[PDB]
């Protein structure tokens, strides 16, 4: 035999039949997980969790297909979350059409596929274009309209009825997070979890949120004004980098080898003592002999924090990251905390830290989640990832597109009317590029059990003539403008579906041959 | 699964006409002209119906021609038997031949003197039973202490026809499926 | 294009070869076959054994008995089983010679195609060489027509006595050659004489020993009488010395039609007639054969018991179940002719015989009859003993293989002078063309000379005599005298005069070694693909 | 193709043979004459090897002529000698 | 097409596996050779497209290039590892016609075993090649020619768009190739006393799917993928003239060596030698923290004592990285790669000499990624390539993209003189050594004359992949190249001829003077004779020997 292949070679127009109805697959799981009125899913890993949601994202996360043209599909919903955060599944469906809609011509009227890369860059030099024009400016400093436009994400979602609460929750966290160009990143923000309580109550708060209690008993569980000052050494006696090995030749050396044990955490205790500090937070475990007498200065001592954590104490309490302790000073220790604060759990303890609230480095905030269940809190965390994200892309682009398929059917329009005059070869792919942007629109009517037939012919004959901003609204199934209906998106999540969409037909369509199986 | 074959299969042309009232025309009919061909090709193979007392120079030809039959393989099976009349064995296997001839028209049964048949046979390996299909010995059969010996029976050689091929298991004709008519009618009236 | 690649069935088992080294193995497997019967030419040979699947056992040194029911795997093996079978079919002898000498040839056409020659130019050059061979012996050949019919009788022993001096038989020469040339005497017509092969018998007892076997004319049985108390010697009485041997194809049974009959048996009347029917016919019977005056009587099947009896009381002896072929031979030796049925029964048509006898052999219970004629009659019978079965065997195949030697002598009289003699004459005649003929055939032709020299350095090597001196001796003799029949004295005489040793082979004979060993060989050099389809 | 996965082109006889793993031990022999051929000489590592064959079909003939082996073998260290006689008289002479 | 096996021989007994000789051989290297050549046919030229190649874990690879397709196609046959190393070999050296010399190749050997089948001697087809060969390097020569009134990088530009179809990125070749051009010209340098070299490599390749192939934004500087030690420091260093510290010291709590087996009798020094043991890295950083290096870099790890004291001065921490990029960032801020801290005399210190200078330094999230940005280079000028794309597959295709863009261009600048391509060689070859051996006549004409139709497969196979008429290209390439080499030296428009040729995009016959279709010199040259080389090593084999494994 011959080399580690031609098993079954899929070559000529085969293979590339197979790649558009698997990358069609890929859109048809996720159809319906579209619109205001998308329906959920439940996935089933096989480790033994469970994953309840319907981003597109995290849905695609845990399936797994064994075919190298669906897991290409399968890439592009990492691009869309690593980027902005929203409009996963807007991609996923986009393309699909796109691979869709080219497919009669590879498959018929044989235009190879490198004159639809040609046409498709135009496309998308025009998509820009109108997308630029469609999309109107929008005021940054504006409360009222910001909360309207952080809502439209959590429109499609399950917390819109709580969307007066969750608007106030992103924008003040986002506000917190935002550095005084206006660059934010989420890594600071906490996603820290607390099963069980009702939705109402659950507010942010300036500061962190741990998981321990004090080790003492005789700590102070209630501060006014809470010194902290991070430690990453532990307060046990350093065994060195280096094999001590004390040959030991007379009675009085191992007793005194026993008391500079005392004596050393003794001396790394009295310096931490010249500034007298309310909170010692420690990296590493700590001791039980050093806990005692930083209690008799005053001090209260914890267990081992993850310096997760402690870079966000860093920001919050305005101290610095220490390890030396011989080098610690006045001018690096936390100030201005608000208030100190244990509360009974019964899971695990919970220590507040409070801030006083009144430039300098960029704060950090924990934003409580109160929900029903385990599944809950992973759903409504993704609704905060989701809802943030919107707030990012207002600040770095002031631009704000239409929402409700507005924006991808002023594309639709206008690449079906320039199609005219492009006349030549590349017309066919060229008019082909709008009858996907339409679908966008028709899967939100499919959803809502309109019929897309006389609401697709209405809305064109209305969208020359009536305004750029008309839409289909998802709740009721009628043509409503999307000035009055008062929901709004971003444009940066428009470019996006639009640039990766294109970009991944034009990677999916210069592929002849699969072959399978041929080394690791 | 076997119910519904059971209506064609444990019928014969006699009895698929009990099923004329209840079962389909198109049904039953469609069988019973098949039944009927097998009828046919059965009253065509009936070249025989006694014994065929030969001599030698014939056996040449009687018993071993009539193996080739129509050589459609046609085949005939040919049961010999070299008669000792001194033997009380031989004068049964005698009356065996004789009666299943009567039955089974289409097998031959052919009889001839066991000293006339081999020179200086054993008189004491007599009576014996040869049987021919196609030119091959299908079986070199000894004394019917195998058959029960003196208190050997009509259905013990019948069912000796079937081992060998020239009968069918599930014959009509053959004694054990050969029901009694009162045997059949104490069934219908317990059913 | 996939993995599956197939175009015929079993490509698996079917495996090809090709180019000079499929050819190499081809004449190397020849060297396989000829150097295990290389030791078996000539009359120093040595026999085989041979042992069938059944369990049977054979002994024996003619090369197509050796090469039959064997299991081979190569085919040309098998193309060499089928020529020896061809001498042996047609001639009877050189069955060994033929496969040597084929086998010579293509030994010698290895090296030239190794030196680089087409193989069908290399077959072209012997079949020049073959017909100037065979054209230069038929000059150099002495004719024996000529003389009378006695000094010619003396020539079937010279040549008889060659044939069974290469086997076990050979313990007393003169003694069984009578046999073989005794019987031939009886079947010649003294002008345009044809053999008549079919006539000749030829059947031997496992018995005694193999110098107690004499010849006889007449044939014999393997049965017993009808009867023990019959008399074992029948002589005939005051004239008519022939005892009228009267033969039958239907036995003494009751007549019946072959077709299937049921004949109907009426009230007691009928019962009573059909007694004396039977009765008088026997009593018919009886006076039919008293009528033609027949001694004795024999049938093909078995006479009924009743029978049996009605025949001893009037001194009448019988026979019974007498073979179909067996019958036949009876009436040609003894002038006679057999009757349809019994109704045209007469005295011309009986038989004549001058006496017969029961013989007996040990305490074995077994009968034989044994026919003998007085006068020359028709057929003759062999009658072969020995102390073993393959012993017999290999006689009857011994006095086979002389019976075929002596019958090309009747059809033809041009006789030659083998064991050596022949080869180096027809060697050395294609070597003197060779160099008038240089062209490019000139290494075919010393191919087939060197070829031809490989049968009497075979005879020298089993005589343990050196071939050296052997084979120059002939080389410097042959091309200095014109005397043609010198050849290798295998027997250590002091002479190697082949005049005075009383050895003579036919033409027909060592003619056919060199033709079905040329046409044969031109066959195994044209093949070039070989497949072999494994069981 | 050896054993490992390495791979050799070889013109060379004796890296023919020498890669080359015989099962029989007189045709292995021919191995150990062109190494002896090669560390000796240097060149012709293939002619001393066709000689030997055509030596072999030569004496096979022999064998069957009835002559002794050891005659035989005998007779090709005299005329191998004797070669080299002819060989140092047709010897042309080179300068440095 | 060899069908019915050979036999095991029984007068040939050798270990391992069975020995097959003849015909066979040359038509089983030639058939292993199509079931490479089949491969790597469909993908050549603009209109060629690719395939796919799945790694059995559920990664794969859409590949491009000759030499990646082949080096995961694991030949188990000893002929076709010939052609895959020499992909290997082509790749490495020059970076072009990766497929065209495999195709080459095979084109040689299925014509090369149809001669043998012929009944010419192998050693008189060679002779057929390399005589041929040795006049095409000296047609090549005469159809050289020199840039000349080209305003700006136009020559630059147009040449590095015939390395960058065939791609995904071609329909972007009129912005990338700007930026692949300025990027080689910011890498200059010099080396042998005035010989221009530029270095392997030098340019980055950081993975960013994100916004668009498009938007790729030249960053004029180097540019580095790691991540932030400690997340507190500062990620924008302001001011002018930021001095850079390339360090390949390791400044973790550090060990004694190996050979050291502290023993004490008094209990005391415990105190003395676990602080100097951690002190004596600190007099290492307290001597180049007071230096004012604000941003240091570093090869081998700086733990938590280290990474605290930067800290307490507004100075960036770096973790592990290459060993090679920071060479070039030393040369491009114009400080020196230290491995071990220490000065002739008998005291450590550290010099001012040894900082680099930049202008500005910045830490650029690539949408998940931390990457610290260095522009405004002093000393020596420097590029980075930021690729952006759908996913991570896409971006591992430009990726060796970007290298065989980058390789044609380096050569480019090597040598002025360039060549026509798009078949005008090949084509101009097959006539050129048709007419040439007329006069030798008896032997190597048929050898050369089966070697010139050999080249023209490379036209014949870019329009079988274009799905057009190849016949109809075929007649006017050959009848107009051959025009203009009859035609008399003075005839203007039937010379120009000899300058154009195949068109795949709209499919008739253009100038690629105006069209821009340009390749080096060097690419045609040692591609044929690696492709001689390749065609002897299977040619001259005659039986295949295999031994089984132990
Ligand atoms: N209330 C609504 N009515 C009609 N269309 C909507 C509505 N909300 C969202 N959409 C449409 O759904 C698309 C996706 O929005 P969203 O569900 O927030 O993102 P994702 O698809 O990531 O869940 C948008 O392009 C928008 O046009
Ligand atoms: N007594 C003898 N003297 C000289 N030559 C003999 C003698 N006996 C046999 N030969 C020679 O040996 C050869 C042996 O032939 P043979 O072996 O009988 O036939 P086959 O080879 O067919 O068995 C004969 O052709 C004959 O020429
Ligand atoms: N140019 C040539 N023309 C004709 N014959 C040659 C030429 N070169 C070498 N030969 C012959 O071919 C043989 C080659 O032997 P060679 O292959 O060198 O042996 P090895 O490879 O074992 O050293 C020499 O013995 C010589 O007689
Ligand atoms: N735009 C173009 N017009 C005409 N010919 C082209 C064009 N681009 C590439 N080619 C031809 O395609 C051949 C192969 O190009 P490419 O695929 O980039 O190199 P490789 O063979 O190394 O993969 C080259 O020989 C070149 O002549
Ligand atoms: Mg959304
Ligand atoms: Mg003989
Ligand atoms: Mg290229």
């Amino acid at each position: 035999v011959f080399m580690n292949a031609s098993q079954e070679r899929t070559t000529g127009r085969q293979a590339q039949i197979s790649n558009i109805t698997a990358a069609k697959a890929v859109a048809d799981v996720i159809r319906t997980c579209l619109g205001p009125k998308a329906m959920l899913k439940m996935l089933l890993d096989p480790m033994g969790g469970l994953v309840l949601t319907n981003d597109g994202h995290a849905i695609l996360r845990e399936i797994d297909v064994a075919h190298p043209a669906a897991k290409s599909m399968l890439e592009l919903s990492r691009t869309q979350d690593e980027e902005v955060g929203d409009g996963t599944t807007t991609v996923i469906i986009l393309a699909g059409e796109i691979l869709a809609q080219c497919a009669p011509y590879l498959i018929e009227k044989n235009i190879h596929p490198v004159i639809i890369i040609q046409a498709l860059k135009k496309a998308l030099t025009d998509a820009l274009e109108v997308i630029k024009q469609v999309s109107k400016p929008v005021d940054v400093e504006n409360d009222a309209a910001m909360k309207k436009l952080i809502q439209a994400s959590i429109g499609t979602k399950y917390v819109i009825h709580w969307s007066e609460k969750m608007c106030e929750l992103a924008l003040d966290a986002v506000k917190t997070v935002r550095k005084d160009f206006e660059i934010d990143i989420k890594r600071y923000v906490r996603v820290e979890k607390i099963p069980g309580g009702d939705v109402l109550d659950s507010r942010v708060l300036k500061g962190v949120l741990l998981n321990k209690d004090v080790v003492h008993p005789k700590m102070s569980r209630h501060i006014e004004n809470p010194r902290v000052v991070l430690l990453d050494c532990p307060l046990e006696y350093k065994k060195g980098e280096s094999q001590t090995n004390i040959e030991i030749e007379k009675e009085e050396d191992w007793n005194r080898i026993l008391q500079i044990e005392e004596e050393q955490v003794q001396l790394m205790c009295e310096q931490i003592l010249a500034v007298r500090p309310t909170l010692v937070i420690t990296e590493k475990g700590v001791s039980d002999l050093a806990q005692h007498y930083l209690l008799k200065g005053g001090c209260s001592v914890l267990r081992r924090v993850k310096k997760s954590d402690n870079n966000r104490i860093a920001r919050v309490t305005g101290a610095t990251i220490v390890n030396r302790v011989e080098d610690l000073k006045e001018s690096d220790v936390g100030t201005n905390c608000g208030l100190f604060k244990v509360e009974m759990i019964g899971d695990e303890y919970f220590s507040f830290l409070d801030n006083c609230k009144e430039s300098g480095l960029q704060k950090a905030c924990t934003i409580m989640l109160r929900g029903g269940s385990k599944d809950i809190l992973n759903e409504i965390d993704r609704n905060l990832q989701d809802a943030m994200a919107v707030a990012r892309n207002v600040m770095l682009s002031p631009s704000l597109s239409p929402g409700g398929g507005a924006t991808e059917m002023a594309v639709s329009v206008k690449l079906a009317e320039k199609a005219k005059q492009l006349e030549g070869i590349q017309q066919w792919p060229y008019q082909a590029v709008a009858d996907a942007m339409e679908c966008i629109p028709r899967t939100l009517i499919q959803n809502a059990g309109g019929d897309p037939i006389r609401l697709l012919s209405q809305l064109r004959a209305k969208h020359a003539q009536g305004n750029f901003t008309t839409g289909i609204d998802g709740d009721k199934g009628k043509i409503v403008d999307m000035v009055s209906y008062g929901i709004w998106e971003p444009e940066v999540i428009k470019q996006q579906s639009v640039k990766t969409a294109i970009e991944s037909a034009c990677l999916l369509l210069r592929v002849d041959d699969i072959v399978s199986g041929v080394r690791k | 699964a076997k119910q519904h074959e059971n209506r064609l299969e444990d019928k014969d042309l006699s009895d698929l006409e009990e099923l004329e009232d209840d079962e389909d025309e198109d049904f039953l009919e469609a069988y019973k002209i098949k039944r009927l061909n097998e009828i046919r090709k059965l009253q065509e193979r009936s070249k025989f119906g006694e014994v065929f007392h030969i001599n030698k120079p014939e056996y040449n030809k009687e018993v071993t021609l009539a193996s080739q039959g129509k050589k459609d393989d046609g085949g005939v099976y040919v049961f010999v038997h070299l008669s000792l009349q001194s033997k009380l064995q031989s004068r049964i296997l005698s009356h065996l031949f004789q009666s299943a001839a009567c039955k089974f028209r289409e097998i031959k049964f052919v009889e001839i003197p066991a000293n006339r048949a081999i020179e200086n046979y054993p008189e004491s390996n007599c009576p014996t039973l040869i049987v021919y299909y196609r030119g091959e010995v299908i079986k070199n059969m000894i004394t019917l202490l195998e058959l029960g010996g003196n208190n050997s029976k009509m259905e013990d050689f019948e069912d000796f026809m079937v081992k060998v091929g020239a009968v069918a298991e599930g014959d009509n004709r053959l004694i054990m499926n050969r029901d009694d008519e009162e045997s059949r009618e104490e069934r219908k009236l317990h059913y | 294009m996939g993995r599956p690649f197939i175009i015929v069935k079993d490509q698996g088992n079917k495996k090809r070869q090709h180019g000079l080294e499929a050819k190499k193995s081809h004449i190397l497997a020849a060297r396989s076959v000829a150097s295990i019967i290389k030791t078996s030419l000539g009359p120093r040979g040595l026999d085989k054994i041979l042992i069938s699947p059944d369990g049977e056992i054979t002994i024996t040194n003619d090369g197509a008995t050796i090469l039959s029911q064997m299991e081979l795997d190569n085919e040309i093996a098998k193309l060499l089983v089928q020529l020896s079978k061809s001498q042996d079919d047609e001639i009877g002898d050189g069955t060994t010679g033929v496969v040597v000498l084929a086998s010579a040839l293509l030994d010698q056409a290895l090296e030239l195609i190794q030196k680089g020659i087409h193989p069908i130019k290399i077959a072209n050059g012997f079949d020049e060489a073959a017909k100037l061979a065979i054209s230069k012996l038929e000059e150099t050949c002495d004719d024996i027509s000529a003389s009378n019919d006695e000094l010619f009788r003396d020539f079937l022993l010279r040549a008889a006595k060659t044939s069974l001096g290469s086997k076990i038989v050979s313990k007393d020469h003169d003694r069984f050659a009578e046999m073989a040339v005794e019987a031939v005497i009886n079947v010649m017509d003294k002008d345009r004489k044809d053999v008549d092969f079919d006539l000749i018998k030829m059947q031997g007892r496992v018995g005694g020993s193999i110098s107690d076997s004499k010849l006889i004319n007449g044939v014999i049985l393997d049965k017993d009488f009808s009867h023990p108390q019959m008399p074992k010697c029948v002589l005939p009485k005051e004239g008519s010395d022939g005892v009228k041997l009267a033969i039958l194809t239907c036995p003494f049974e009751p007549p019946k039609p072959k077709t299937k009959h049921k004949l109907d048996i009426s009230s007691v009347e009928e019962y009573q007639k059909l007694q004396t029917y039977e009765q008088d016919k026997f009593k018919e019977m009886i006076d039919d054969v008293k009528k033609a005056g027949a001694d004795v009587v024999i049938c093909q099947w078995g006479f009924d018991d009743e029978a049996n009896h009605l025949l001893l009381q009037n001194d009448l002896p019988a026979v019974r179940w007498v073979g179909g072929q067996e019958l036949e031979h009876i009436a040609i030796s003894t002038n006679g002719r057999i009757v349809p049925r019994f109704q045209d029964l007469s005295k011309d048509k009986l038989g004549t015989c001058s006496r017969i006898y029961e013989q007996e052999f040990g305490t074995t219970k077994d009968r034989m009859l044994i026919i003998e004629q007085s006068k020359e009659t028709k057929t003759v019978t062999c009658f072969v003993r020995g102390s073993n079965k393959m012993i017999v065997d290999e006689a009857e195949r011994a006095l086979h293989d002389s019976l075929c030697v002596v019958r090309n002598l009747v059809k033809d009289s041009r006789v030659v002078y083998g064991g050596g003699a022949a080869e180096v004459t027809m060697s050395l005649a294609v070597s003197e063309e060779a160099d008038k003929q240089r062209g490019i055939d000139q290494y075919a032709f010393r191919g087939f000379a060197q070829a031809l020299d490989t049968i009497p350095m075979t005879l020298a090597e089993n005589s343990g005599l050196d071939p050296i001196g052997t084979l120059s001796t002939l080389k410097s003799k042959q091309l200095k005298e014109k005397i043609s029949n010198i050849g290798v004295d295998c027997l250590g005489y002091g002479s190697n005069d082949m005049k005075e040793l009383f050895v003579v082979d036919p033409f027909i004979g060592k003619k056919q070694q060199i033709l079905l060993a040329t046409q044969l060989c031109r066959m195994i050099l044209k093949i070039d693909n070989v497949i072999i389809s494994g069981k | 193709k050896t054993s490992r996965g390495e791979i050799i082109i070889s013109n060379d006889g004796h890296t023919i043979l020498k890669q080359m793993a015989i099962l029989h031990p007189v045709a292995r022999m021919l191995v150990e004459v062109s190494a002896a051929q090669d560390s000796e000489a240097g060149d012709g590592t293939t002619s001393v090897v066709i000689l030997t064959g055509a030596l072999l079909g030569a004496a096979e003939r022999l064998l069957n002529k009835g002559i002794h082996p050891t005659i035989i073998a005998d007779s090709f260290q005299s005329a191998a000698k004797r070669s080299v006689d002819i060989l140092l008289e047709m010897c042309h002479k080179v300068s440095l | 097409m060899s069908q019915l096996f050979n036999n095991s021989r029984s007068d040939t007994l050798f270990l391992g596996g069975e020995k097959i000789s003849g015909d066979d051989i040359r038509n089983q290297n030639v058939l292993a050779t199509m079931a490479v050549a089949n491969v790597v046919k469909s993908s050549l030229g603009p209109v060629g497209l690719d395939k796919m190649l799945v790694d059995d874990i559920g990664d794969f690879t859409v590949t491009n290039d000759g030499a990646t397709i082949l080096s995961l196609l694991d030949v188990q046959h000893p002929a076709g590892k010939i052609l895959v190393e020499l992909a290997q070999q082509q790749d490495r050296e020059i970076g072009d016609g990766t497929t065209s010399v495999v195709i080459i190749a095979s084109e040689l050997l299925k014509r090369a075993n149809e001669l043998v089948k012929n009944k010419i001697h192998p050693t008189t087809i060679i002779t057929g090649f390399r005589v041929a060969l040795r006049e095409a390097i000296r047609f090549i020569n005469e159809v050289l020619s020199t840039s000349v009134d080209t305003l700006g990088k136009e020559t630059l530009i147009n040449i590095a768009k015939t390395s960058m179809s065939s791609k995904i990125i071609g329909a972007d070749s009129d912005f990338f190739s700007n930026m692949v051009v300025d990027a080689l010209l910011a890498v200059k340098t010099q080396n042998s006393k005035g010989e221009i070299k530029y270095p392997v490599k030098a340019v980055n390749v950081l993975k960013a799917h994100g916004k668009s192939a498009t938007e790729s934004l030249l960053v004029p500087g180097y540019a580095l993928n790691c991540t932030v030690a400690s997340q507190a420091m500062p990620k924008r260093i302001a001011g002018g003239n930021v001095k850079i510290a390339c360090l390949d010291l390791n400044l973790q709590k550090a060990r004694m060596a190996m050979g050291v087996q502290i023993n004490i009798d008094d209990p005391e020094q415990l105190e003395q030698i676990r602080k100097r043991e951690a002190g004596i890295v600190l007099e290492r950083v307290k001597k180049i923290i007071d230096a004012g290096a604000q941003v240091v870099l570093t090869t081998k790890g700086i733990d938590d004592l280290c990474l605290k004291e930067f800290v307490e001065a507004k100075i960036m921490g770096v973790r592990r990285c290459k060993k090679e990029d920071l060479r070039r960032i030393a040369r491009a801020t114009g400080a020196t790669l230290v491995s071990s801290m220490s000065n002739l005399e008998g005291e450590e210190t550290f010099e001012s000499s040894y900082l680099g200078l930049c202008d500005e330094v910045v830490q650029a999230k690539f949408s998940d990624d931390e990457c610290i940005l260095i522009k405004g280079t002093s000393k020596h000028s420097s590029s980075s390539i930021i690729l952006r794309g759908a996913n991570d597959y896409s971006l591992d295709e430009m990726e060796r993209s970007l290298h065989d863009s980058l390789s044609v261009v380096k050569r480019t600048l090597e040598s002025g003189n360039v060549v026509p391509g798009g078949g005008c060689v090949e084509a101009a070859l097959n006539i050129y050594l048709d007419n040439f051996a007329t006069t030798v006549g008896s032997r190597e004409q048929l050898a050369i004359a089966e070697f010139a139709a050999a080249l023209l497969i490379i036209p014949k196979t870019l329009a079988v992949n274009a799905a057009k008429d190849s016949s109809e290209l075929v007649a006017k390439l050959r009848s107009y190249h051959a025009a203009s080499q009859m035609a008399k030296p003075e005839d203007v428009k039937r010379r120009s001829y000899r300058n154009y040729g195949l068109d795949l995009i709209r499919g008739k016959i253009v100038d690629e003077i105006h069209a821009g279709v340009l390749e080096p010199t060097i690419s045609k040259v040692k591609s044929l004779k690696s492709a001689l080389e390749a065609c002897v090593a299977i040619l001259r084999i005659d039986t295949m020997i295999t031994v089984d494994p132990e």
